[PDB]
């Protein structure tokens, strides 16, 4: 039959040597048996860190260096942590939608205070970066 | 088994200098047949038999930091021993600045016929003219040097 | 001699497998024995194992003036093979420039490399578009080509 | 010479020992002596088939209703020209200054010249509209 | 074997056929028997029929700082011309920007069936503004081919 | 008596004709002996002019046509001569930095006249293209 079927994960069926199975070369891996080659390990350098190291049977996995977050499955690329006025979506950092705000790094957009519900006026309008500042009741002597 | 080879670059980070190559044929995408071999110290591929080869290399980069990085990256094939002028193969890939329309990968391919004799050494040198170099890396497995002999 | 070159039938930018012309009577199409196109599965089947120089190229043209932008990619799929080695054995992306005063109305890409193809292996090409107003761009007829010849 | 005047609709078949074989489907050869036939043009998406391909001549495209051809062999399509614009050989161009077009798919016409019968311009024109003439400049309307 | 690699002589962007260096005593130029260069017609002549891998590359450099824009196209033509281009490449010249992209490059290769006596011409077409600002990179506009079968 | 060492500069060791030395083909050169091929001579055309013609031994040198000057090593690019308000730097024509000026084609930036140093006022401030215009002493009858 086919002798390559018995080369386990961590080896490959070597068409270059007399032996049937050879261990994966350095910096490579084979996650299933019966492969004719091993796959080059993922390297996590620069913005990437090595979260899990490569083994003969398992690919290395990356994350992003502190102050960055992964974007995309398998941590395909890194993105600076979102700043004031944005929130993190699957497609990256996105401005808060109109009517919502976020005042801190790595926050979530939340709707403004509705002062009118508590019967208060709006002294300073909010932005994507700041909540509204409500004042006293409109009736209050502050308003003439 | 005719004379041919394909090496996959090891480098990920954009630094000027000689590229390091994976040479073990047990690695997917890497083939080194005949008498061809690779000198790990000098990072050079040494030719097994003389002839004219179709030599090609491929350059692929990915943006690894969203919203950052621009410029260009270059590969040059260098023969050892040398005539006195020029480089055998030169490929420059421009990295697009980050924008909503801009994609996050770049690619270039070039191929040439080259006279190579047995014992000749081939090295490739990486050059970068980029701002925020940390935002781009060599796409692993897609920076490739290949060649096969056409004189059968 | 062991080689094949196919010309894509596809005109419209739609995600999915390309269909190919396989009659050698047509310009740009040639095949030898041991290479055959299975029309019902849209795959080029290799009979003899070996190492092949495999290439494809993609040319697009703007067909609606003033419209269209984005990117279009081609991926060569090998079957049967594990997804790591055969999903993107050959991959290439080209960008559609937005309509502008420059009036750049065509885009082009080319990639090649050496692949070890096993006996019975089947080559398929998948088209993928990330574009706006896809109706405004089309494949240039006769310029979407998949080719390969055995180096041994 | 071999393949000499292989008739149109055929190609010199290197595989059938250089017999003139008929063109495969979806191809043509408008000339003699060809060793291959050329693939017929397809008209899809914004294109429509004006003339169908034959063994002897390529198909010809035109544009779907709402568009018009632009290139020499209808190489691309362009949305029908709107008001303020005129269809040229190179596409929809804006009306030359001093002229106007107030309708879709129209030709630019020069503005009315009010001064010819001694009248005045009350509202100036644009590429999209003609001028509006008013009373004589000496009329008490203008004081 | 059967192969050839020619290096273009032109540097200035002018619409017309390219002229080629063909003596193999020059770096980058090769020409075996069964292939020859006809200088007066600027044609590469194939002598033995077969399927060849034909490729050419187009590299351009900006020679005037801050100027030049548009596109440049190469086209490989077979004569016997029949009644299309065997290979066709269009390279776009970026406008001058602070990003300073001062070179442009394209490559295309494919398989071509060539009959005995077939002549190959390469034609250059320019659609550029301030074409004096761009030139063919010397030694980098190349046309090559080698036989695949037999 | 290695055969290819017998070929001096101006020829190449023809490996197509059994190691005979052949003169460099037209429009080429070999700057050292024992080369197996000659290299094509640099051409200088369009905006370029021939500064030194190439020989069988030496490569040609380009310079730029009048009204332009060389940029980069080997005159790899031409640039129109710098106008008023600029200075020629190694990287090309650069605006005079703030406080300096050049008022002529192909000039160098000089510092503005310090009006205060001579106890004089400033009637018109300078730019990168013009020197300042000093006025009378501030304590003059000119000033109220
Ligand atoms: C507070 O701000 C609202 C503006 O909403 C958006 O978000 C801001 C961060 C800013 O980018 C702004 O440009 C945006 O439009 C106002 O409501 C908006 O008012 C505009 C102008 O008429 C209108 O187009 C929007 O549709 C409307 N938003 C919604 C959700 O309907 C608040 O009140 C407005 O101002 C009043 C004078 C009056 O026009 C009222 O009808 C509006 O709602 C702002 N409040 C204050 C006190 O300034
Ligand atoms: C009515 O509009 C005419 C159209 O020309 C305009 O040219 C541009 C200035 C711009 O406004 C564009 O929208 C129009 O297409 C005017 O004629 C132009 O006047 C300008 C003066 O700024 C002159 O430079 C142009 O050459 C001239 N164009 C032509 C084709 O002659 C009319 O301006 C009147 O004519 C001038 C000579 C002057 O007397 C001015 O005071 C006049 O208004 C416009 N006239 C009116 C009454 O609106
Ligand atoms: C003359 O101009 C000097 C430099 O101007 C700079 O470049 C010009 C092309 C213009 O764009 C100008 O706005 C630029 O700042 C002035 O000195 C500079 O003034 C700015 C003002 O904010 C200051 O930030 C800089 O540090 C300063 N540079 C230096 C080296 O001092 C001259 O004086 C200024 O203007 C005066 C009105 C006065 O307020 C003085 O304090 C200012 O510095 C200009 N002199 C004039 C106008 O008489």
């Amino acid at each position: 039959q086919d002798p390559c079927s018995n080369c386990p994960a961590g080896t490959f069926c070597d068409n270059n040597r007399n032996q049937i199975c050879s261990p994966c070369p350095p910096n490579s891996f084979s996650s299933a048996g019966g492969q004719r080659t091993c796959d080059i390990c993922r390297q996590c350098k620069g913005v990437f860190r090595t979260r899990k190291e490569c083994s003969s049977t398992s690919n290395a996995e990356c994350d992003c260096t502190p102050g960055f977050h992964c974007l995309g499955a398998g941590c395909s690329m890194c993105e600076q942590d979102c700043k004031q006025g944005q929130e993190l979506t699957k497609k990256g950092c996105k401005d808060c939608c109109f009517g919502t705000f976020n005042d801190q790094k790595r926050g979530i957009c939340r709707p403004w205070t509705n002062c009118s519900l508590d019967g208060k006026s709006v002294l300073v309008n909010g932005t994507k970066e700041r909540d509204v500042v409500c004042g006293p009741s409109p009736e209050n002597l502050y308003f003439q | 088994q005719g004379m041919f080879a394909q090496l996959v670059a090891q480098n990920v980070l954009l630094i000027d200098g000689p590229l390091s190559w994976y040479s073990d044929p047990g690695l997917a995408g890497v083939s080194l047949t005949g008498g061809l071999s690779y000198k790990e110290d000098t990072k050079e591929l040494v030719v097994a038999k003389a002839g004219v080869y179709y030599v090609f290399f491929q350059l692929e980069l990915r943006r690894v930091v969203a919203g950052e990085g621009s410029g260009s990256v270059s590969l040059a094939l260098h023969l050892q021993p040398l005539a006195a002028g020029a480089a055998a193969l030169a490929l420059t890939v421009d990295l697009p600045p980050a924008s909503s329309e801009a994609r996050n990968s770049a690619f270039g391919f070039q191929g040439r016929l080259l006279h190579l004799s047995a014992g000749q050494r081939l090295g490739v040198h990486l050059h970068t003219e980029a701002r925020a170099r940390h935002a781009w890396q060599l796409t692993q497995g897609a920076t490739v040097l290949g060649l096969f002999r056409v004189t059968p």
